[PDB]
């Protein structure tokens, strides 16, 4: 899980 | 290289059951928040638990806003747009404070410096301002 | 391990990461992050496909082919395989040894065709694409 929008 | 924490993985993962068994199409915040109740060891959940922030009660909220859907959804559930703008604001607020992990207290700050979606309006019906959540979190920590 | 990655190369796995979990799968692997690079669609990496005929129906109707049907209530935590995290260490090194600071679309298409042995190098060489001709296509976009 990445998280940049 | 993933910066979420082993129980900020499992309240993703309790996120997803928490909207199948609404029977809801979307992981929005308030099973993000949901997930962070359900959790139950860290610090958003000691967090909430302190504000008087229930695990029925906001599954009480949450029902009187959406309701049950008719058919509960198969494989992965999508995140909200906005729900995602959530997971992006706890890794910034992870880097401000200088932690290279994201635990359950970035995701709930994260949570509500969004601050206006499903699990925002449940904080507040709750009696819990979202100013008064965001340093409960701080100080604990 | 994504300090270097430019905006458009963090795009690649956004979408990899959304095209694993609308097709019902338990990682992101590394035909997700193939179909990453065709979604991003203005890197030097979706060019370099697109000359070579890859499309993203192609590639997507290969992966659930060989994937199969999955679980009616999987976990919601979908991380990388192991293959997938090679390709993305070995997309650092890759741009390392060409005197780049930055991580592009280019790279993380060399870099997958570096370890070459995983769902997504099957699915190319299924679709007429040569792993080597693959690098080349980037090579040469990337010399004018």
């Amino acid at each position: 899980l990445v998280a940049w929008g | 290289f993933e910066r979420f924490t082993d129980r900020a993985r499992r309240v993703v993962v309790l996120a997803q059951e928490e909207a199948r068994m609404l029977n809801h199409n979307y992981i929005g915040t308030e099973h993000i928040l949901l997930g962070l109740i359900h959790e139950g060891e860290g610090v958003a959940a000691k967090s909430l638990e302190s504000l008087g922030i229930s695990l029925e009660g906001v599954r009480s909220q949450v029902e009187e806003i959406i309701g049950q859907g008719q058919q509960a959804p198969s494989g992965h559930i999508p995140f909200t747009p906005r729900a995602k703008k959530v997971l992006e604001l706890s890794l910034r607020e992870a880097l401000q404070l200088g932690h290279n992990y994201i635990g359950t207290e970035h995701i709930l700050l994260g949570l509500i410096r969004e601050g206006e979606g499903v699990a925002a309006q449940v904080l507040v019906k709750l009696g819990a301002e979202l100013t008064r959540v965001r340093q409960q979190v701080i100080q604990l920590l």
